[PDB]
RNA sequence: CCCGCAGAAGAAGCACCGGCUAACUCCGUGCCAGCAGCCGCGGUAAUACGGAGGGUGCAAGCGUUAAUCGGAAUUACUGGG
RNA sequence: UAGCUAGUAGGUGGGGUAACGGCUCACCUAGGCGACGAUCCCUAGCUGGUCUGAGAGGAUGACCAGCCACACUGGAACUGAGACACGGUCCAGACUCCUACGGGAGGCAGCAGUGGGGAAUAUUGCACAAUGGGCGCAAGCCUGAUGCAGCCAUGCCGCGUG
């Protein structure tokens, strides 16, 4: 469940660090946003050779929410942090590659089973 | 290029309606406005100037062969 | 980086386990001998010290303790429990 | 000559200089030549020398003579250079080598064929 | 390595040529085009630009650029003002 | 680049290493270093020697040889005569690889080779004949060390093109 200004963490080793949220894709007037879910989001800190910039703008997926998400019986799987991963903004692929912090099972949704390949748990 | 300008230095419309105009047209014309030509400008006289500080040197220069 | 050489791993974690447990060993009869030695009871010390003894040196002859601190060990505690005799 | 003080403060060798700052130990350098233009002389001569501003490997930035009677350069083609002054035009310190990398050597030469990179007319 | 067969057969270009610095004229373009380590050459008889012939030097190398020392007593203790 | 330093200066005692030692602790003392340049910063592997020079010196340290240091970055320890270790292991990190998505693998500054960079630097060749090293009373066995061939006028030398 994530909105406008919602400060992440990127778990991917693009070079980021710190990202904002600038709005979230899909439906209009939409307010949240699901564990499983693509949003628009900027730079707001950069390792020196990272492969993107401060200020850059661009399209990623979150990936873990403190909220969590729930499963079809009623279990849930609440993080303790909101990370997403950096994707094309115009072909949605993966820019980062070694991500960090396991992932959700939901996320079989082949566009993101090369995330999981990569994803280290879960 | 939509062009647009906003007249508020008037209580009438055909004044803030005059004053839009030079405000565009005129802009236009300022900014339609370019350099032209003259370069490079060429040497009248230096072509003669310079001659006599060649022959003078070269002339005097010639105490060389023992 | 196919080797044989991957079998001197397993057979060294064999050793190192090994001599981990000599070495404690060694500590224990040390604070033992060094439990008298904070009570100040020389006999008691003294026969801490000489149950030991045979065995620092059996332990010194199996090539995991080199000469000089097995001689070292039984020289400044021997002249230590002089002081509390 | 006051020696006491030559103890305390050695014969201060002076550091030699270069004259090619395009780089020590490295005799040419490739380049990949903007700016193809003309310029002129100093003083004593009346000529119109054509010169490159040449962008170097090592992200310098310099200008050098275009040595020849006839070019087919265009602004881009990298070329190689190589030291040398002029004692003509006031800031240049490079010559520009014909028949280079992507800069054909002059045509209709017959002397001095080693320079210029054109090749012996065997035929 | 030694021996025999063999048509003189299969094997030469590069730089420079005014002075420094060995070695020249003619023709062509005419402060234009170009040369250049240094001084400098070139405005219609150019030994320095271009071509041709000839000459000099070197040699399976020849020129160019880069680097250190020397010359440089221009860091001088040797050995300066 | 002008003051720098507090296990830092030393002593006693315990501990510790093959062995001396603030190598490490407890207490006492407040000293130690610095213009013959300390600390700090930048630069660089060192020497035998090599290039040059009349000499004295100036420059350099590829290659032949000895020494030190490192092994993808950093940390650590074990085994062992000896390493705190290139072709071992554990941890962290960065960058790749495979997948059965569970879970694992990788370290060419070893020989070739590849991409890139660059002005520019070569075959993904043959063999233990030779010398040497490792186990064994001995016989054998292994080695891209090494010994050779190739690519290039890069250099030194020699001859030829009558």
């Amino acid at each position: 469940m994530i909105q406008e200004q919602t400060m992440l963490n990127v778990a991917d080793n693009s070079g980021a660090r710190r990202v904002m949220c600038i709005k979230v894709l899909g439906g209009s007037h939409r307010r949240y946003a699901g564990v499983g879910d693509i949003i628009k989001i900027t730079i707001k800190e950069a390792i020196p050779r990272g492969k993107v910039k401060k200020g850059d703008v661009l399209k990623a997926v979150v990936v873990r929410t403190k909220k969590g998400v729930r499963r079809p019986d009623g279990s849930v799987i609440r993080f303790d942090g909101n990370a997403c991963v950096l994707l094309n903004n115009n072909s949605e692929q993966p820019i980062g590659t070694r991500i960090f912090g396991p992932v959700t099972r939901e996320l079989r949704s082949e566009k993101f089973m090369k995330i999981i390949s990569l994803a280290p748990e879960v | 290029g939509v062009i647009v300008i906003k007249a508020q230095e008037y209580r009438s419309q055909e004044l803030n309606r005059e004053a839009a105009l030079a405000r565009l047209v005129a802009m236009i014309k300022e900014l339609t406005t370019e350099k032209k030509a003259r370069r490079p400008t060429r040497p009248t006289r230096a072509s003669k100037e310079r001659r006599l500080a060649s022959k003078a040197q070269k002339s005097s220069v010639k105490a060389m062969r023992g | 980086n196919i080797k044989s050489a991957k079998k001197r791993a397993i057979q060294s974690e064999k050793a190192r386990k090994h001599n981990a447990s000599r070495r404690s060993m060694m500590r224990t009869f040390i604070k033992k001998v060094y439990a008298a030695i904070e009570a100040g009871d020389k006999a008691a010390a003294q026969k801490a010290f000489n149950e030991m003894q045979p065995i620092v040196d059996r332990q010194a002859a199996k090539g995991l303790i080199h000469k000089n601190k097995a001689a070292r060990h039984k020289a400044n505690l021997t002249a230590q429990i002089n002081k509390l005799a | 000559a006051t020696v006491n003080q030559l103890v305390r403060k050695p014969r201060a060798r002076k550091v030699a200089k270069s004259n090619v700052p395009a780089l020590e130990a490295c005799p040419q350098k490739r380049g990949v030549c903007t700016r193809v233009y003309t310029t002129t002389p100093k003083k004593p001569n009346s000529a119109l020398r054509k010169v490159c501003r040449v962008r170097l490997t090592n992200g310098f930035e310099v200008t050098s003579y275009i040595g020849g009677e006839g070019h087919n350069l265009q602004e881009h083609s990298v070329i190689l250079i190589r030291g040398g002054r002029v004692k003509d035009l006031p800031g240049v310190r490079y010559h520009t080598v014909r028949g280079a990398l992507d800069c054909s050597g002059v045509k209709d030469r017959k002397q001095a064929r080693s320079k210029y990179g054109v090749k012996r007319p065997k035929a």
